[PDB]
RNA sequence: GAUGGGGAAGCUCCGUUUCAAAGGCCUGAUUUUAUGCAGGCCACCAUCGAAAGGGAAUCCGGUUAAGAUUCCGGAACCUGG
RNA sequence: GCUUGUGACGGCCCGUGAAAAUCCACAGGAAGGAAUAGUUUUCAUGCCAGGUCGUACUGAUAACCGCAGCAGGUCUCCAAG
RNA sequence: UUGACAUUGUGAAGAGACAUAGUUUCUUUACUUAUUCAAUGAAGCGGAGCUGGAAUUCAUUUUCCACGUUCUAGCAUUCAAGGUCCCAUUCGGGGCUGAUCCGGGUU
């Protein structure tokens, strides 16, 4: 017999076969923990008057939140650490390194009522 | 123009929306003319070819 | 034939656009392959000494054949084979009373090329096999001219591969014997004498030419054609 | 002293050409195996200015011998080629202003431009606004054809060396006065960054050769050797001879 | 301005597609089964560089001590699924 | 009328006055596809989703640079009788 | 810049000496693989052959050229239609030819 016969005048890398990763031993012994869950997500409420009235007057909650977070991490957060529904979340970071998140619950909820079952008035 | 009908994009002759009927009349014009006259020369030279 | 259509393609220069075709003479080589094809080319183009050169002249194959037959017949042990041979004189002998002598004269073919060196400056090689490729030719250049002046009959073999499969390495550079079995003594002497005739007989010869010198074929043409014109009118 | 502005112009600085709006690179086709075999047909399918040429540049597309495409070669404009013209290169090409063939193909006294130096170098003699070469003469045995280039030298080239026939196109260019110093600004404005010139005698020791002295002079003899160094050759470097060239000049 | 490279005693300098074996998509193949191979293409060879260049799509009314084409009301529109 | 927008034109040039991402179209016809029922989401309506950072105010005879609440300097839009 | 030496090899003619055998040295002019420069998504190189045909045969071919494209601002892509052979005839699909042979020196 005799040669190959290629068609195309540029010679390509020869596609070759490329093994899986079978580690000997394991990366760092055991896996780090959860670094977002919903406690560290939503730090402490914000309580100033004019945040307040947000809450009384808009059906919303005033949050300080974790600035490594998220919207859709601080929505599913205030809906786990609170059983309520959000509508939507606007977040903005103050002017001293902290994020506020303008929580809006959905109307089947009542801020006010759910504020003082948190605990603060 | 992604949102918009294919119809806005187009008019319903040869090479719609591309070139412009004027410009498609000259082509078809041409191409038959020229596929003709291929017929020719081929007959004409092909003659050449017995009586030389 | 019937809604069939015969309309063949003109790839005439101007017109349907070329087809694809063996292009193998024409493929951009990796960098690698233009060198180890060009440094077989530049080692011809040049004259090459003929204390080089004494090599390419390997031997046929057909004696060849006949030599690895007879070779093959005198492999080294295997692994095993060693394993059981050790476990029948270390059971017996040191407790049957031998003197490590429940064990037969073994009969081998010699190899490595410090061994088989002072073989043939012993003249105890009878038979000496040297391949033709061996990269660093210095190894095995000086082997022929040796092999000559000890009396000891020599061959320039294709394969240091080959030569390796006879006795279990990749590779093996020489192999040599020294040791036969009656029943071998015979065509051991056949062999050689048309390989003593095919390369000792024609060192002294060999000696005196040169090689290489040969041009590539696009030259060669060049030159049959010139000097075929010039001198015939 | 300080480095002269003829040795500062070599790091290209502020040196390097004003590019931004040019066509590409004019080009012959890359000499393949229709080119040199026999010919192929292409279209000028637009002719163009290109920024800071003086001659017009056309666009010639063509088919691809080895895939279905168009490719576009970018030629110099030979004085009257036009739109919708046929340009055939090739070997085996005829004979008629804007195609291309090889200095071999054509009778002496033929006129082209953009001609190779050596055969593929997809062209390099007679490319500026108005220039061309002439054949004048070939010697078959060892394949050479002899040209006269526009500067007047005579040259010899390999007979496989393309060129294309007639002259560049937008001659007379350089009859026109220019008239005030700002059509010389936008004309260098789109070359690069030589103008204005200040007269080395204007200048102050520091800076030239030619400068400082309490009236402006040279001093000593402006006819610089040609083994002169860096920051030595400005004048008139290795000048033969000098003064207002009284006579007919005219290569004899 | 990285990279195969080439200089440089070296800190580093040159080159940016350059003398490099430089890469990924569409689905077919699967009904052990999950993605190995069976076609063909594509050879475009990093990346950074514009809050005045290019560029998918939001508006009017109301509201604050201090924000708003961003919140509220109402009414749209773009992109992906 | 004024400002701005835009059009069809005209003058000028040895000046002829960016690029790329991105979007659409056409040529092509590989292929796939109905009558006992197929093909169609570039037609309408319907469903879900849209992260990250900036967003305050000054912009100058006092929030900028000139040692300063300095007669200096520092790019721009709107523009009534 | 100029010379020498090293990188540096291969033929042929011509001069140079043991003093009109060829080891050696220079001068010319050849070679091509060192080195050097250009090109291209290393595409059609070199050598033969087919057919043509100018050519005039001094036995019969001794040769030399050509060996798919030029009124037209169309169209030219799916390993190519055709022909032919297979698979076991399903729909699909494969080989060969269409596109001659040889040498893997990309030019
Ligand atoms: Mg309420
Ligand atoms: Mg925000
Ligand atoms: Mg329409
Ligand atoms: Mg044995
Ligand atoms: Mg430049
Ligand atoms: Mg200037
Ligand atoms: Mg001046
Ligand atoms: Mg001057
Ligand atoms: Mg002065
Ligand atoms: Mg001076
Ligand atoms: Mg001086
Ligand atoms: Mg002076
Ligand atoms: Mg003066
Ligand atoms: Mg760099
Ligand atoms: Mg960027
Ligand atoms: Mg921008
Ligand atoms: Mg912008
Ligand atoms: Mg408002
Ligand atoms: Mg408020
Ligand atoms: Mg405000
Ligand atoms: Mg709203
Ligand atoms: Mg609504
Ligand atoms: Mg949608
Ligand atoms: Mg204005
Ligand atoms: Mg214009
Ligand atoms: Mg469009
Ligand atoms: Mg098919
Ligand atoms: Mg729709
Ligand atoms: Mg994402
Ligand atoms: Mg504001
Ligand atoms: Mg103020
Ligand atoms: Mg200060
Ligand atoms: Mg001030
Ligand atoms: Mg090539």
């Amino acid at each position: 017999k005799a040669l190959k016969v290629r068609t195309s005048a540029t010679f390509r890398l020869p596609k070759t076969l490329k093994l899986a990763r079978a580690p000997k031993y394991a990366s760092k012994a055991v896996p780090h923990y959860n670094r977002l869950d919903s406690y560290k997500v939503i730090e402490q409420p914000i309580t100033s008057e004019t945040a307040m009235k947000k809450v009384e007057d808009g059906n919303i909650l005033v949050f300080q939140v974790s600035m490594k977070a998220n919207k859709y991490q601080i929505k599913k957060a205030v809906k786990e650490l609170y059983e309520v529904d959000v509508l939507k979340v606007n977040t903005l970071v103050r002017p001293n390194g902290t994020k506020k998140a303008y929580v809006r619950l959905t109307a089947d909820y009542d801020a006010l009522d759910i504020a003082n079952r948190i605990g603060y008035i | 123009y992604a949102t918009v009908s294919k119809t806005h994009k187009t008019v319903s002759r040869a090479y719609g929306g591309s070139r412009c009927a004027n410009c498609v009349k000259e082509r078809i014009i041409r191409a038959f003319l020229i596929e003709e006259q291929k017929i020719v020369k081929k007959v004409v030279k092909e003659q050449t070819e017995a009586a030389k | 034939n019937p809604l069939t259509h015969s309309t063949p393609k003109n790839f005439g220069i101007g017109q349907a656009v070329q087809p694809k075709r063996n292009l193998s003479r024409y493929v951009k080589w990796p960098e690698y392959v233009r060198v180890q094809r060009q440094k077989k080319i530049l080692s011809i183009r040049l004259k090459v000494p003929p204390t080089i050169a004494q090599f390419q002249y390997t031997l046929d194959r057909n004696t060849a054949a006949e030599t690895f037959k007879l070779f093959n017949k005198y492999r080294p042990e295997t692994a095993a084979e060693k394993k059981e041979r050790l476990t029948k004189e270390a059971a017996a002998v040191a407790e049957a009373k031998s003197k490590q002598d429940a064990s037969p004269k073994p009969y081998a073919v010699k190899y490595g090329l410090n061994h088989v060196v002072a073989l043939i400056e012993n003249k105890k090689a009878k038979l000496v096999l040297i391949a033709n490729d061996v990269d660093p030719i210095e190894l095995v250049v000086f082997l022929p001219a040796l092999c000559k002046k000890m009396g000891v009959p020599y061959a320039i073999v294709k394969g240091k591969a080959r030569l390796g499969t006879l006795v279990n390495q990749k590779t093996s550079a020489v192999a040599a014997l020294t040791e036969v079995r009656a029943e071998d003594e015979a065509a051991l002497a056949k062999l050689v004498s048309t390989i003593d005739a095919n390369f000792a007989d024609k060192y002294d010869e060999v000696k005196k030419h040169w090689g290489g010198g040969i041009l590539g074929n696009k030259a060669q043409a060049k030159m049959d054609k010139r000097a075929k014109n010039s001198d015939s009118a | 002293g300080r480095v002269i502005r003829n040795q500062r112009k070599g790091a290209g600085s502020i040196f390097t050409s004003h590019t931004r709006l040019r066509q590409g690179a004019a080009k012959l086709r890359t000499l393949d195996y229709a080119e040199r075999h026999g010919y192929i047909r292409g279209i000028v399918k637009q002719i163009v200015h290109d920024s800071g040429r003086g001659a017009p540049l056309a666009k010639v597309v063509f088919r691809d011998p080895y895939k279905y495409r168009l490719r576009e070669e970018i030629f110099i404009a030979n004085e009257g080629v036009h739109t919708g013209q046929f340009i055939y290169a090739g070997k085996k090409a005829s004979l008629n202003v804007g195609n291309v063939l090889p200095l071999g193909s054509v009778p002496e006294g033929t006129i082209v431009s953009n001609v190779e130096e050596k055969p593929g170098d997809r062209g390099a003699l007679a490319r500026a606004s108005g220039n061309y070469v002439i054949i004048i003469g070939h010697n078959p045995d060892e394949n050479k054809t002899r040209v006269r280039l526009p500067s007047g030298a005579k040259k010899v080239i390999s007979s496989d060396a393309r060129g294309v026939i007639g002259v560049i196109a937008g001659g007379g260019r350089v009859d026109k006065p220019l008239l005030k110093a700002g059509r010389a600004f936008h004309k260098y404005r789109l070359k690069r960054n030589s103008w204005p010139k200040t007269r080395g005698v204007a200048m102050n020791p520091v800076d030239h050769p030619h400068g400082g002295g309490n009236h402006q002079h040279i001093g000593k003899a402006s006819t610089i050797s040609r083994g002169a160094v860096s920051g030595q050759k400005a004048g008139l470097i290795a000048a033969r001879r000098t003064g207002l060239l009284r006579g007919s000049q005219k290569t004899q």
